[PDB]
This record gives C-alpha cells, sequence and structure tokens, in this order.
RNA sequence: GUGAAGAGGGAAACAACCCAGACCGCCAGCUAAGGUCCCAAAGUCAUGGUUAAGUGGGAAACGAUGUGGGAAGGCCCAGACAGCCAGGAUGUUGGCUUAGAAGCAGCCAUCAUUUAAAGAAAGCGUAAUAGCUCACUGGUCGAGUCGGCCUGCGCGGAAGA
RNA sequence: CGAUGUCGGCUCAUCACAUCCUGGGGCUGAAGUAGGUCCCAAGGGUAUGGCUGUUCGCCAUUUAAAGUGGUACGCGAGCUGGGUUUAGAACGUCGUGAGACAGUUCGGUCCCUAUCUGCCGUGGGCGCUGGAGAACUGAGGGGGGCUGCUCCUAGUACGAGA
RNA sequence: UGCUGAAAGCAUCUAAGCACGAAACUUGCCCCGAGAUGAGUUCUCCCUGACCCUUUAAGGGUCCUGAAGGAACGUUGAAGA
C-alpha cells in the first residue's frame, strides 16, 4: 500500500491535483507507507496557474489512506481515498495554503517540529 | 516466594486523556493452600504443592491426591507441583492469600496450549501450500515427509515435519499489573493473556527484569 | 603473511621460534615479515 | 648435571618446611606458599636444599635443575622480592587499587575492573607506576603480561601498561 | 608362465601371484608357502640392533640446534662452545661516478697505530654528534663444541566432496 | 540396446571450501573516518524485477550484505513440461533430389488403482521377575544466532583543520 | 595471547608444570523424551485358598473366595479422522 511510480492525490491548494509518488523513504527496508510517512514526489503538469513548476521534486506528507490510524485514539481512524500534503523539499511546512479536512494528531512525531504552528488537529 | 491459581474472566477499558482506551485483561484468582514441601528425604528433587484445585470426585485421580496433608482432601483440577530450588520454608503449612500479593507491580504468568486446527504441517509451523491454476492434481495441501535422495543408505529428518502441536506449557517472564481488589480475588493485568474465557492460569510476582 | 612450505633462515635481526606447528620470525628490521613456516 | 647438585645455601630465618613431595616456604618479604612435584625427590637440610632421581622415572637430574630453579626464585621472593619495572602510559591513563582488585582508565567504556590470583597483591606509588608483590616468580610475570594484554600498544600510539625497558618499534610517518 | 578348462593351504573382498596338486576311507600323522598380542589355532619367546613420531599404518620437492654405529676436519685443558663483566678509540674527510655515502642504492680499491683492547668492513642509529649489537680482544666458570661426511632411523612439508 | 524420463522453473535435504556482511587478530607506500589487504574461522545472515526455456552477461532498483562448489550434471510414482533430437508446417536459402539447416520460428498430449521397507500420526502387543496408579532424573532431539540508526563512551583518541 | 624454565649453563608458549582464548562446542531456560531392553530413581495402592492330577525346584483342573487395577454404556467434548 502506497506505490512507488504511481499517482498520488492532493490534499491542500495551489499543488496541483494528482502527483507522482518515486519514493517512500522511512523505516528499515520498509517496501510500504501510511498516514504520517513521508514520500518522495515529482511534478510533470504543475497546473501553472498554482505555487509550483514543471518538471520539479517535492516531499509530502501522507494524510489520508483507507487503512488509516490504528494506535492513538482508542479506535481506528479511516479516512477517504489515498492522500498527501506538499512539503518545501528543503524547508520544510506546506507550500499550499488550504489544507483539507482536520488531518491528525498522530503527525506530531519526532520528524516534525513546526508542525505545531498549523490550524488542523497537529 | 508466592504464587497464585486463577481463571482469564474477559476484557476491559480503563481510559485516558491521551484518546487511547487501553486493554486491561481480568483474572480472578484462589488462594493458595501452601500444605506441604517434598525436601530431601528420599531421591534428590525438591517441590511444593500448592494444590488449590477443588474438584467434585467420582472420578478423580487418586495417587495425585495420595499423599495429601494433615488436612481437609481437595483434589482435582490443580496439583501444580513444579520444581523448587533455593527456597528454605516450613516443611507443613505455610499457606498465603491476596492481601500478601495486592502490592505486587509485575508478574510473571502460565498456562497450557490447545491445537492449532488440524497442526500437520500449515498450521503447526505457518508453511505456504502448492498452487492448482494451470498445473497439479490432487497434491496441493498433502502434508508431505521426510524424502530426500537416497545416495546416502541413510534417512535425514531435517525438513520439518508433520505432527500435533499444543497439549503443552506457555509462560510469560513479564507483565504489568493495573488493577486489584483482594474481596473479589480480582488481579487486572495490562493487555492480554493466552486462551479465551474460562480458561485456567497460574500467576507469581515477576523476576526477570 | 606468504604460507611458503620449507623456508631456510640466514638474518641475525629474526630471532625465530616456533609453537603449535607455526614459526614466528620475530623482526625488527621489516615487522611485516611474517611468513609461519622455518 | 651443571647446578641440579647445588645446595641452594638460603640464609638465616629460612627454614623451607618439607613433607616429603610438598615443599613450604616463608620469610621477612613473603606468606607462606606451598609448591608440591612427582618428577624428581628433595631431601633439605638446616640451608642446604637438595633434589635427585626417583625409582622408575628417567633422566631425573635433567628434571632436578628445573625443579631447583624455580624454588630457589621463592627464596629470593621471601627474603627481599624483585625490583619494581611495571608502568602504564597514555593520555588520562591511571590505576588505583582497593584490595584485590586493580581500577584502571584505559579510553574504555568501563574501568577495566582487573581481580588478582591468591598470593599476589599490587600497589601504585604513582597513578602510572604498578608494583606486583607476592612470593612466585611465575604470579608477577602472569599478572604483568595479563596487564599488557588490555589492548596492547599499537603501532602509532604507543599506549597501554609496558615495561622499563624499551621496544626498537616506533612509527614517525607519513600523513595524509 | 598362469588362469582359461584345478579341489586344498596363503593373501581383507580383487581368474592371474605364492605353496602344492585334488581316487575313496580313518576315535590317525608330517611338513610346505604362510603364521604364532586380541579378535582367529601357534612365542605379548630368547637374543642382538635402531627408531620416541605416538610412529610404522598413502605421498614428491624441501627445510630445521630430533638420534645410535663408523671415519676425519676447525677450536681445546692458563683452557674451547654457550654466558656474564669490560671495550666500542686514532692516523682517516673512503677512492671512482654523482644526484648521492660517516663501509653499507652503482663501481672497487688497500696500509698502519695507541693498547691490556676495539674492522677503509658486519648491521644499524642520524642532520650530524651521541649511541647500540657483533668482528676482534681481555677477565672468569670448566669438556666437549661447531659445520660437514659415510651408514641407518624420526619431524613436518600436506587443500573438497 | 532384453527400455537409466534429459536440460530450465516451483518444492526440500546433505556435505565442503582458498569468504559477500558478521567472529577473533595483524599489515600497508596505514595519523585519524572508511574502503583496501592477509591468517584462523563455513557458527549466524544469504535481494528481486527486466531480456531468455535458463545460465553467462548486460539492465533496473534496493541493502548491513547481495560468495561458491560437490550430491545418478541432488530430488519428474511431490508439481511443471517452455529448452532439446524422429507428429506437423512456414519465412528464407541451398541441391539433380527424398529434403537440409545454432538459419529461424510455430507447435509436436513425461505417465501411475503404493504390494513391501522408511517417515508422520495413532491403536494393539510385549520384556523388565507378584500386579497396577502416578511422577522425578535426562541418554537424546527441537529452539538459540544476523543488522542499520541513535543515545552513552566522546566531539575524548588522531588530525592546522576538514 | 601468555607465564616460568630444561633439552641447547643462552634463548625457548612444552620437556615437568601453571593462567587465558570464538559468534561455535558442553550447558543455562522452554518443550518432547527411560522402547534409554544401558530396562535408572521415587511416591502411592492392593490381593494371606483347599483338594485332586501329570514326575514336577514346574504345570493341568474343579470349586471356595475376591483386591488395586481394567473392560465399557450413550449423554457427549476445545479429545476430535
Amino acid at each position: 500500500m502506497i506505490q512507488e511510480q504511481t499517482m498520488l492525490n492532493v490534499a491542500d491548494n495551489s499543488g496541483a491535483r494528482r502527483v507522482m509518488c518515486i519514493k517512500v523513504l522511512g523505516g528499515s527496508h520498509r517496501r510500504y507507507a501510511g498516514v504520517g510517512d513521508i514520500i518522495k514526489i515529482t511534478i510533470k503538469e504543475a497546473i501553472p496557474r498554482g505555487k509550483v513548476k514543471k518538471g520539479d521534486v517535492l516531499k509530502a506528507v501522507v494524510v489520508r489512506t483507507k487503512k488509516g490510524v490504528r494506535r492513538p485514539d482508542g479506535s481506528v481512524i479511516r479516512f477517504d481515498g489515498n492522500a498527501c500534503v506538499l512539503l518545501n523539499n528543503n524547508s520544510e511546512q506546506p507550500i499550499g495554503t488550504r489544507i483539507f479536512g482536520p488531518v491528525t494528531r498522530e503527525l506530531r512525531s519526532e520528524k516534525f517540529m513546526k508542525i505545531i504552528s498549523l490550524a488542523p488537529e497537529v | 516466594m508466592i504464587g497464585l491459581v486463577g481463571k482469564k474472566v474477559g476484557m476491559t477499558r480503563i481510559f485516558t486523556e491521551d484518546g487511547v482506551s487501553i486493554p486491561v485483561t481480568v483474572i480472578e484468582v484462589e488462594a493458595n493452600r501452601v500444605t506441604q514441601v517434598k525436601d530431601l528425604a528420599n531421591d534428590g528433587y525438591r517441590a511444593i504443592q500448592v494444590t488449590t484445585g477443588a474438584k467434585k470426585a467420582n472420578r478423580v485421580t487418586k495417587p495425585e491426591a495420595g499423599h495429601f496433608a494433615k488436612a481437609g482432601v481437595e483434589a482435582g483440577r490443580g496439583l501444580w507441583e513444579f520444581r523448587l530450588a533455593e527456597g528454605e520454608e516450613f516443611t507443613v503449612g505455610q499457606s498465603i492469600s491476596v492481601e500478601l500479593f495486592a502490592d505486587v507491580k509485575k508478574v510473571d504468568v502460565t498456562g497450557t496450549s490447545k491445537g492449532k486446527g488440524f497442526a500437520g504441517t500449515v498450521k503447526r509451523w505457518n508453511f505456504r501450500t502448492q498452487d492448482a491454476t494451470h498445473g497439479n492434481s490432487l497434491s496441493h495441501r498433502v502434508p508431505g515427509s521426510i524424502g530426500q535422495n537416497q545416495t546416502p543408505g541413510k534417512v535425514f529428518k531435517g525438513k520439518k515435519m508433520a505432527g500435533q502441536m499444543g497439549n503443552e506449557r506457555v509462560t510469560v517472564q513479564s507483565l504489568d499489573v493495573v488493577r486489584v481488589d483482594a474481596e473479589r480475588n480480582l488481579l487486572l493485568v495490562k493487555g492480554a493473556v493466552p486462551g479465551a474465557t474460562g480458561s485456567d492460569l497460574i500467576v507469581k510476582p515477576a523476576v526477570k527484569a | 603473511m606468504k604460507v611458503r612450505a620449507s623456508v631456510k633462515k640466514l638474518c641475525r635481526n629474526c630471532k625465530i621460534v616456533k609453537r603449535d606447528g607455526v614459526i614466528r620470525v620475530i623482526c625488527s628490521a621489516e615487522p611485516k615479515h611474517k611468513q609461519r613456516q622455518g | 648435571s651443571r647446578v641440579a647438585k647445588a645446595p641452594v645455601v638460603v640464609p638465616a630465618g629460612v627454614d623451607v618446611k618439607i613433607n616429603g613431595q610438598v615443599i613450604t616456604i616463608k620469610g621477612k618479604n613473603g606468606e607462606l606458599t606451598r609448591t608440591l612435584n612427582d618428577a624428581v625427590e628433595v631431601k633439605h637440610a638446616d640451608n642446604t636444599l637438595t633434589f635427585g632421581p626417583r625409582d622408575g622415572y628417567a633422566d631425573g637430574w635433567a628434571q632436578a635443575g628445573t625443579a631447583r630453579a624455580l624454588l630457589n626464585s621463592m627464596v629470593i621472593g621471601v627474603t627481599e622480592g624483585f625490583t619494581k619495572k611495571l608502568q602504564l602510559v597514555g593520555v588520562g591513563y591511571r590505576a588505583a587499587v582497593k584490595g584485590n582488585v586493580i581500577n584502571l582508565s584505559l579510553g574504555f567504556s568501563h574501568p577495566v575492573d582487573h581481580q588478582l590470583p591468591a598470593g599476589i597483591t599490587a600497589e601504585c606509588p604513582t597513578q602510572t607506576e604498578i608494583v606486583l608483590k607476592g612470593a612466585d616468580k611465575q604470579v608477577i610475570g602472569q599478572v604483568a603480561a595479563d596487564l599488557r594484554a588490555y589492548r596492547r600498544p599499537e603501532p602509532y600510539k604507543g599506549k597501554g601498561v609496558r615495561y622499563a625497558d624499551e621496544v626498537v618499534r616506533t612509527k614517525e610517518a607519513k600523513k595524509k
């Protein structure tokens, strides 16, 4: 689940609507990803009225999956589709300004120290 | 040293403000008789009898109650003689109950297992079976044997082979305690333990760190 | 190292010894001399 | 047959208390030590200690020299001992001694924690000096060689436990 | 030649090889090659010799202070070997080539002294000086010691199903 | 020759070695960080997809790390039947011609009512010296086990410094 | 890796003698295990017959009297072919 060389849905504005996954990064020998994992993205069509350019590389975080969040809230938390939020590929934090839905407090992991400044559940 | 026996009663939730509800398993224990010790009088074995099992006899085995102490006889559903090491106890009458145990923080837990269906090789070892699509007649899930080529004239049993499983003891070297009631004889432990409702369990204070 | 087969000695600086089937040459001109035979 | 008949001649107060094969020794510099051999027969007098052959065993005068050697190395042990020669070298490296245990800082994630055998003690007159005291010539040389064994000197480093005797290996090249 | 187309005796199982030839019998009997500790009938024999590997009981080349018999060489009883004590100096800046040599990357010459005693060479230590181990020599303990030869015998050297 | 199913794959044992990461220790024309290079050590760990019927090899992407041989070229009464060498046919060449061809390509039906040994489970018998009920001990078997990063050692050792 | 010391007055990790050393080995702990005939060790329980026949330091029979144990019914089970 979550595949390389395969499209991923966008959960913020000005970052196009479908973007290509190339690497699922993450833990020791892992060939999959879930909510709050980080993904390496590549953009070919970009939609030039947004904030992203044609032929460029980005960093994203997984925010919606059908399997969802499993441990921290005493109940499973499922989401609709398979979607991510785009982040600056060096300087961190989002490149859009309108993240969709509530997101989740499971994103408060060791890989994020400034995410707590955003207006969702994070 | 101390130890008690009981049964798995079911699952509960303790709750937190961190949103986790936390699974906690309930056990109800019995008080321990500690009637007598077997200590070096003939043969080198040492053991302490906790007994505690009481079942209506008709039935119920004889020699497993054939050397009971100078007390009212209560046999069946438990004997739990095990093995004793470096305990220097009273040879007769060292009884204990839950007020000696309610201050315990971490426990060592033991029980018995049952078969995983047919066991064989698939449920015994978690193996994969041969496929039936575009090939193979009658040779899909058959259990196999220790087959090897005869060039050495002797057999080799290095392949993991078919048989039965369970009917044995299983143990936990540490489990955290959550809730205790020394009037209801209740011991509540963090997370899960083997078997289902009404299954017999043995519990004592942990000696592993 | 080098393992050799059967080795003749001809050096004052090698204070050669033998133990457990192997020879140590104990050099201080070139301490990297370590061949196990003699 | 060069020294196997040579009578040792011990000083006053050295009594060498003998019981058949068993030979014991004590003196002003060494606490009671026991020795035992089955290869050669030993007879003693007021100060002259004398080894020799056994019935049914062969070439006994070639073992009596060895049996004389190790025992006469205890006669000197219990009267004056041996001179100090063991030292510690390295930045921050230091030794301390509490009863039978030597505590040694050697650039490791533990303090070595070295324990002594029976009939041997240790003293550090300075944090870099080690004086081993017993009655057997073997135990001091064994413990010195076991202290020597920790890391060993390393070719560009030269650090650890060393003797009061310079060894002809030192590097001064090359820099990358 | 032998088997082929031959019984018996010997030989781990391997026609041939080695003994000797197979008419029949017995309350018998002798040797042949071969064998004689156990297993398997007969010496754990007597005597002489050598070997120590735990060999012989798989092995070439080869190396190393393993060992008897025999014959010689070097050194040797004011005295050898090993050892310990004591030297480690001078004439002299080592000639040729040269970038380069305090003997010590190439070439090869050539004589002495102070002295109880120390090398234009044996090998290092360096920028040199220093200094160190030997050659050589002295003091001292005290009998074989060195390196080879003949005739014999050990050790490893020696990696796969 | 009076009959040994051959090579590739799926499936699983047994032995060995001059070793890919891991054990124990040295060397460098090694200061330290690392790769490198040798000796004993084969106990532990032991990548997949792509071209092919496979391999060699090339290719793609991971990782601490992508070692190998022997065994009826290990195992077709466990499975598969693409390769290849006797149905058949086509593109092409060549011969006087049946045809030939690693010159290709497409195909060409390798199978099975386990006697009896072994193995697994499970009943029954039997010797332990009167007979039964139940345990303790452990000849012996199975499990063990490999690795990044990060905290601590310590920004110490080494090094202008990096 | 070593200690001490002869053969070889030195030296020597072996001769006499002594201390170490791998992830592996023997073992820890968990399970299985005395068909382990090499039959181990222990705790527990129970039966106190007569006469006759066949040459027999062992059997055969008829009654008397019966123990620990065992067989096993159909209700049936997470024991399950």
